[PDB]
């Protein structure tokens, strides 16, 4: 069974500001990975592409549900 | 500083309504008691700009600019008045004083 | 003089002490019960946690 | 020819107690005519969603 | 970390200012509450006699009630005996003190889900955020077991699985049961249960909105008739 | 204290018509547009800069507030 | 505070005012104490400390 | 024949004081607002009434028998909201009443003003006890915070707040005594109304100028009768939209879970007006500083009246106080956002900023701006 | 003199049937 | 009744009513005192009292 | 200077109504009922709410509730029997003021 959840997400990362924050995401995740033992975690950007990503859910989602 | 009290002249809002300062100043004991020492006409002039102000206020409007009061005929008709009770006043005081 | 306001001073003295009775027994009474007294003052603790716990 | 508010005046609202007698019989006439045209227009911008509209799925 | 997740404005049907709630919806995440967030979350506050008339009918209902067993006591004998519910029962409990809830959930307490929508920030889209934002922890964080990465939960470590996904129940009117529509349902369905007055609510506001809309500029007309002999006053001052 | 002696007033003569000769509303909008703007105009400029540098606090403690909770990038290692 | 509370005359004023001010003050203080019960002042006279309070 | 409205004694005392009361013709909608009080006071009376008779003050029934009201009492939830959103109407217009006083110098009134500000002082009270009567997690975490607020004080403050707690904590003695307190006080909150209007009475009501508006003065009725029922509508548009769209706008969340005595909120976050008071408590750094602040700040109302050297009443005629006063009422949005925040930089510094702003623009720079004003104007 | 108090023009907040000086009321008067 | 019998609904509408309904008579009492002293009081003679008042 | 006893608002009425109010000089012991029974009356608003800050109005805790104020509460006992030997006495005091005003002839106001 297809997902419009999925869909919608997939359609989400296509867009450019969500696709340039998965960018970073990616960077500071080798960045973190890189480096062997610090108290590094970054959440922040990862945060920053849920709330684009999910904004443009929000706005093209619920046409699908029914 | 002419033009600059007649700036603030403008700005406090009073000459709009056709008011003056000692028509304006508030009413305590000593300003009572120097309203009752003015004489009958210009106590009546005071009376009916204060009552043409309270009319404008509750009408939301103004006297127009050819009818407002200017700075320059202004006339303070109280104030000789007022020192005088305020004379009098300090002299009873220091009265008690003693 | 001294007469009568020896009677009116000992009615004060007696209407004060009422009053200061009547005034404490409702502070204290509106004040903490015997229930919130007798719950507090002993406290059950046991020994049942793993080390480098809290409870 | 006297106008709508004119004969209205005449009938009802000069007198004091007719005044009230129409202001009680407007305020029954007005109460379900009001009645009727909030609820029409509640339905019909909520149509398809209430328990009044899908009910018959599941009555019968 | 401190920083939290706003969740998205989604656009629900009852989102509008005159817009009422889905009862099909409310219906389907009722089912959703029932096969799946029964069996941990309990509510306290919603009942069988609160369901007839919204989202199911009265024999539907009764019958969806008898399905489930209540205690109920005391006996003749004088102890308890389970009987079949009915109307007047409030949804059963999956555990009789929080602390068998902490004992069967590892230490977390599931809340009363009858309020969570109107006791959590962002409400029904706080709830769809978090049902459906779950995902592996990104690297940096590490989550002992029990736990589980959501961005949306402040904190980030919930004490929840994923509860739901794609075929999680079978809907009775046969409409496809993914993930988000389950999610969407259930919100609902919580947001009905937190605020049963929402449709009789919106129809007052309707009715409030004409009336007043009749009433100001009536009331401000007799206002300004009974002012207008002030307003058209004019002084005159003629001293000898 | 009641009506009858608030003041002395001598020589004032005032006119006025009854609500049902006159309109409730007289020229609302072509008299009562310049009058708003001109009270808007009198009284303009002793509210808005206390609003709007308000509005340029709350913007500028929000914004610092989020910077705050930003990572610092001075601890890469 | 204000000029009109200035100079020899409400000075001694004050000055025939004071003792019974004090006065005053002592019977609140006494007054306050027996209300109270304050037992740090009533352990100090003579006979009122056999109360325990 | 004679006339009833001035024989009989109940008509006459109404007549005097409500029919044939001489007011100034020229007052605006900001007087609309004591009588807005007074009839919101009379709504929450009402709407109380009903929710005490169907409300149970004990910890393990008070939430049930609130969601009871809400739930299975018809209409109960419109009751209850009422209440609710009704108690921010009637701190929105006591607020405004003050800040009518303040830009119109009312506070000339002494006796008026201090009626007023001992009627600020139980309502206050009344509402915190309210806030704190559905037993929520919020209410009861800020009921703690604010009798430790009270614990501040030196030498009687632990066995004072012990004996307002009845016992060590917040507890069922204390929710029923504050059942009791809220239920109660309103009736002391209407009977000190009835003494402020009396002591209005005896001088008169005060216009936007602030002259003497004896020369042109209206009866009451049928005038401010009919515009005291446009603001009463008005208000009841206000609030019923308030209650019927957007119910927990002026509400807080955390206040729909049972109170946890164990779990508490990550935040403290009261009432508006109480996010305003919390500010002013949280500037200085200091507890029995922090509890003499919000005091001053409250009792400045007070100690406002020995404050005006001007020799104008009203602020309409002075440009430069109106800038002070709008200033003011900056500040107390800003402090009141400060309270709503959390405690961080820069909420911190915009905190004691704001505080020191308002204290020094109340005792020290609004009298000297009337001076200036005055020596502008010849005055001084 | 009293006779010089003449009363000032309202044309400006009269109603559309009281507007002029030549036709007389009670034909409009009850219906406003 | 508040229901069907005197129940919970009752009582808790009785504490109310028996809470709140004295202040209306001391609100009826200052009424009671102000018709009073209107028409001023009465002696056990029942006579005109104004030749002796103290 | 003034008086301020007759020209304070507050305290003129006060004046008015209860110091210099001119009362018949002859009037016995059955006049203070009315005095007794606003006294009994505040007493019964004080004490009643006291019993209403330690009161709890449902059928499961009234009872126990009363329980409690009469044993748990420090002298909520004798509270409670103020509070209803009071409505006793108020009662005992209406029958004596409608007795006074039937046989004095008061209901004539
Ligand atoms: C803009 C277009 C209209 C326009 O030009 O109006 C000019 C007109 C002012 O021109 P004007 O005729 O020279 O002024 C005299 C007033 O109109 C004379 O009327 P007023 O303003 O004195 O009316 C009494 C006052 C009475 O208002 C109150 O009592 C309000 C009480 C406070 C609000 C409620 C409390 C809660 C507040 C929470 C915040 O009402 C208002 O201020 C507005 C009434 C609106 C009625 C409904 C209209 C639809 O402004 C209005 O009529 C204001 C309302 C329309 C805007
Ligand atoms: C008003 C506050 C009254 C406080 C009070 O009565 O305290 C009891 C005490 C009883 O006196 P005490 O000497 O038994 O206890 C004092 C020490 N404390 C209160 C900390 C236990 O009275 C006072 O402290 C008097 C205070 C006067 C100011
Ligand atoms: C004047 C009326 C009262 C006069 C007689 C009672 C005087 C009095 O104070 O009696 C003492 C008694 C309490 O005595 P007790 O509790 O033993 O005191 C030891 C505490 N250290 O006090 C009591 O029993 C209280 C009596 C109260 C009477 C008045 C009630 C007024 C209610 C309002
Ligand atoms: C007013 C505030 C009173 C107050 O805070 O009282 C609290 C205090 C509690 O004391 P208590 O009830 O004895 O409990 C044991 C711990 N002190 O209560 C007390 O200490 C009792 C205070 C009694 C005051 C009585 C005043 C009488 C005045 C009579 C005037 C004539
Ligand atoms: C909102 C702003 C409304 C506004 O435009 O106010 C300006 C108005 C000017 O009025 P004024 O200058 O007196 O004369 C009329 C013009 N010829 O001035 C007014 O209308 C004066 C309004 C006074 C009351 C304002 C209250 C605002 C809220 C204050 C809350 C805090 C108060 C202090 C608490 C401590
Ligand atoms: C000097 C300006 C001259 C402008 C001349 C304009 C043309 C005049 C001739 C044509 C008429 C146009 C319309 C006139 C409208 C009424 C007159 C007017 O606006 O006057 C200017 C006004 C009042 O002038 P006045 O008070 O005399 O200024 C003295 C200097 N203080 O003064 C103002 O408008 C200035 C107000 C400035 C306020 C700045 C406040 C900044 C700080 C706010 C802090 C708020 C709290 C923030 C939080 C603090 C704690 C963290
Ligand atoms: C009571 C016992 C007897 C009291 C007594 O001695 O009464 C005699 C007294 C005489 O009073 P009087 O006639 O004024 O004599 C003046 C002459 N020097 O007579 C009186 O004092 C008469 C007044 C007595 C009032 C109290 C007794 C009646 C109380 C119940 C009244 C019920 C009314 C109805 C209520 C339900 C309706
Ligand atoms: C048993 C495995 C559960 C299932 C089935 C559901 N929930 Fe749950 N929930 C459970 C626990 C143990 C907790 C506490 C976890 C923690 O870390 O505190 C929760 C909590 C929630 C919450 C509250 C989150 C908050 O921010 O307060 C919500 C809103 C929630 N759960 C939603 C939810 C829904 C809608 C469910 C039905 C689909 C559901 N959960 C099922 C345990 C369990
Ligand atoms: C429950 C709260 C209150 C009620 C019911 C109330 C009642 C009233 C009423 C009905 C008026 C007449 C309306 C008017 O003059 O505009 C009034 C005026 C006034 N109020 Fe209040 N009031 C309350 C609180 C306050 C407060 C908090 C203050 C001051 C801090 C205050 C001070 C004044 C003053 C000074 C006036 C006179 C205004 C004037 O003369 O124009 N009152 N009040
Ligand atoms: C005689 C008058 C009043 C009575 C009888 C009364 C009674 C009550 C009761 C029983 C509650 C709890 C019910 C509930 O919260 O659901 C309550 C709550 C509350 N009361 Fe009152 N009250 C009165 C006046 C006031 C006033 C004058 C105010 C404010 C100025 C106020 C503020 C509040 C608040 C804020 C709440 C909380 C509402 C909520 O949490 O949603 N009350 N009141
Ligand atoms: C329920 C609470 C009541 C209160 C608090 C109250 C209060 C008072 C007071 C203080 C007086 C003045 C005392 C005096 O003049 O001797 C008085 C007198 C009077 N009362 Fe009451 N009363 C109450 C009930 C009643 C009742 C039940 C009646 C009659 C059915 C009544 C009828 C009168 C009359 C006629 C007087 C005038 C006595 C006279 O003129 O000598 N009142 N009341
Ligand atoms: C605001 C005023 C009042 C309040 C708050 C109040 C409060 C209460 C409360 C909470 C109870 C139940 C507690 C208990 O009985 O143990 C009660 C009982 C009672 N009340 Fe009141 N009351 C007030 C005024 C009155 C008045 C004016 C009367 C009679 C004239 C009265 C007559 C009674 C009686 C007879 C009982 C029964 C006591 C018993 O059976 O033990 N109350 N009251």
């Amino acid at each position: 069974l297809v997902d419009p959840l999925t869909t919608v997400r997939e359609h989400c990362e296509q867009l450019e500001k969500c696709v340039k924050a998965r960018e970073r995401l990616e960077l500071c995740d080798n960045r973190v990975s890189s480096r062997s033992q610090t108290e590094e975690d970054c959440t922040e950007e990862l945060f920053d592409f849920l709330h684009a990503r999910d904004h443009c859910v929000a706005h093209k989602l619920f046409k699908n549900l029914k | 500083l002419d033009g600059f009290r007649k700036w603030y002249y403008n700005a406090a809002g009073f000459n709009k309504l056709g008011l003056m300062r000692d028509d304006t100043l508030h009413e305590t004991e000593d300003v009572k008691e120097a309203i009752r020492r003015l004489p009958e006409d210009l106590y009546n002039d005071r009376m009916f700009r204060i009552k043409r102000a309270l009319d404008l206020t509750m009408r939301h409007q103004i006297l127009p600019k050819d009818q407002w009061t200017k700075y320059e005929e202004d006339k303070f008709y109280l104030e000789p008045y007022l020192k005088e009770v305020i004379r009098e006043r300090k002299e009873r005081e220091e009265w008690a004083k003693k | 003089k001294g007469f009568s306001y020896l009677v009116t001073a000992t009615t004060t003295v007696g209407v004060a002490y009422a009053a200061k009775n009547v005034v404490s027994q409702f502070v204290s009474s509106m004040s903490a019960s015997a229930d919130v007294l007798a719950m507090s003052k002993i406290e059950i603790k046991l020994s049942d946690i793993p080390e480098g716990k809290n409870m | 020819s006297p106008t709508i508010p004119s004969r209205l005046y005449s009938l009802l609202f000069r007198r004091t107690s007719t005044f009230a007698l129409t202001i009680a019989v407007g305020a029954l006439f007005f109460e379900r005519a009001f009645d009727q045209g909030a609820d029409a227009i509640y339905e019909h911008i909520n149509e398809g969603k209430l328990w009044k509209h899908i009910k018959h799925k599941y009555e019968n | 970390s401190d920083l939290e997740l706003h969740p998205p404005s989604y656009p629900w049907s009852h989102r509008g200012l005159l817009s009422s709630l889905d009862h099909t919806s409310i219906r389907r995440g009722f089912q959703v509450y029932k096969q799946v967030c029964s069996s941990c979350h309990s509510m306290d506050y919603v009942a069988y006699r609160h369901l007839v008339g919204v989202c199911y009918t009265e024999e539907e209902a009764k019958a969806l009630a008898e399905e489930v067993e209540v205690q109920d006591g005391p006996n003749d004998d004088g102890e308890m005996f389970m009987r079949p519910g009915k109307l007047s029962d409030y949804f059963p409990k999956p555990y009789p003190n929080p602390e068998a809830a902490r004992a069967a959930n590892n230490g977390a307490l599931p809340p009363d889900l009858s309020y969570i929508v109107r006791a959590r920030h962002g409400g029904e889209d706080y709830v769809f955020s978090l049902l459906t934002g779950y995902c592996e922890p990104p690297t940096g964080v590490s989550l002992r077991e029990g736990l589980y990465f959501n961005p949306y939960f402040p904190g980030q470590a919930i004490g929840m699985a994923p509860p739901i996904y794609t075929e999680v129940l079978e809907y009775d009117d046969g409409t496809p049961a993914t993930m988000s529509q389950v999610a969407k349902d259930v919100a609902t369905f919580l947001r009905w249960a937190s605020e049963p007055e929402h449709d009789h609510r919106k129809r007052m506001g309707l009715k409030m909105l004409l009336m007043m809309g009749l009433l100001l500029p009536l009331t401000y007309a007799m206002k300004r008739h009974k002012w207008s002999v002030l307003k058209s006053r004019k002084l005159a001052y003629r001293p000898p | 204290r009641e009506f009858g002696n608030l003041a002395r007033i001598r020589h004032v003569i005032s006119y006025s018509l009854s609500p049902f000769e006159q309109r409730a509303f007289p020229s609302y909008f072509s008299k009562g547009i310049p009058n708003v703007l001109r009270r808007t105009r009198e009284r303009i400029l002793r509210v808005a800069p206390p609003f709007v540098v308000v509005y340029l606090i709350y913007t500028w403690g929000n914004q610092e507030f989020e910077q705050s909770k930003r990572k610092n990038p001075a601890m890469y290692e | 505070m204000l000029s009109r509370f200035l100079g020899p005359r409400y000075r001694e004023l004050a000055r025939n005012w004071i003792p019974t001010a004090g006065m005053w003050g002592t019977v609140g203080a006494v007054g306050l104490v027996w209300a109270t019960d304050w037992r740090l002042i009533l352990d100090w006279v003579p006979y009122i400390n056999g109360k325990f309070k | 024949m004679t006339n009833m409205r001035k024989t009989h004694p109940l008509f006459k005392i109404i007549n005097h004081s409500f029919i044939d009361l001489p007011a100034p013709s020229n007052i605006s909608s900001w007087w609309n607002f004591g009588s807005l009080l007074g009839v919101c006071l009379m709504v929450q009376i009402i709407t109380g009434l009903f929710l005490a008779m169907h409300y149970t003050s004990d910890t393990m029934t008070a939430f049930s028998s609130v969601t009871h009201i809400c739930r299975d009492v018809n209409y109960g939830w419109l009751i209850r909201y009422m209440h609710a959103n009704g108690a921010s109407m009637f701190f929105i217009c006591l607020f405004l009443h003050v800040g009518r006083g303040l830009y119109y110098g009312s506070y000339t009134f002494m006796e008026t003003w201090n009626i007023g500000v001992l009627l600020l002082f139980a309502v206050m009270a009344t509402a915190f006890m309210g806030y704190v009567l559905p037993w929520g997690q919020m209410s009861f975490w800020g009921a703690t915070v604010i009798t430790n607020l009270l614990s501040a004080i030196p030498y009687i403050g632990t066995t004072l707040v012990e004996w307002i707690w009845g016992g060590f904590s917040v507890d069922k003695a204390t929710l029923t005594r504050f059942f009791a307190f809220h239920f109660i006080l309103p009736f002391i909150i209407a009977a000190l109304a009835i003494v402020h209007l009396l002591f209005l009475h005896e001088t008169g009501s005060n216009n936007p100028t602030g002259l003497n508006s004896d020369a042109d003065k209206i009866p009451f009725h049928p005038y401010y009768t009919i515009k005291d029922i446009l603001g009463i509508l008005i208000m009841f548009l206000i609030l019923m939209t308030l209650v019927l769209f957007f119910p927990d706008m002026l509400g807080d969340p955390d206040n729909y879970m049972p109170a946890n005595p164990l779990n508490t909120p990550p935040h403290i976050k009261p009432e508006w007006y109480f996010l305003f008071a919390y500010a002013i408590l949280r500037s200085i750094p200091n507890k029995l500083g922090g509890v003499l602040a919000l005091i001053l700040s409250i009792l400045i109302l007070a100690l406002m009246p020995f404050l005006h050297t001007s020799k104008q009443r009203s602020l309409m005629f002075r440009p430069i106080t109106q800038i002070l006063y709008w200033i003011l009422v900056a500040n107390l949005l800003i402090l009141t956002w400060i309270g709503g925040q959390p405690v961080e930089h820069p909420f911190i510094i915009i905190g004691q900023l704001a505080s020191i702003s308002y204290f020094s623009i109340i005792l020290i720079l609004m009298p000297i701006s009337g001076i200036i004003e005055d020596k502008m104007l010849k005055l001084y | 003199s009293h006779t010089d108090v003449k009363v000032p023009d309202f044309s400006d907040y009269r109603r559309a049937e009281v507007l002029d000086s030549t036709k007389s009321s009670k034909e409009s008067s009850e219906a406003r």
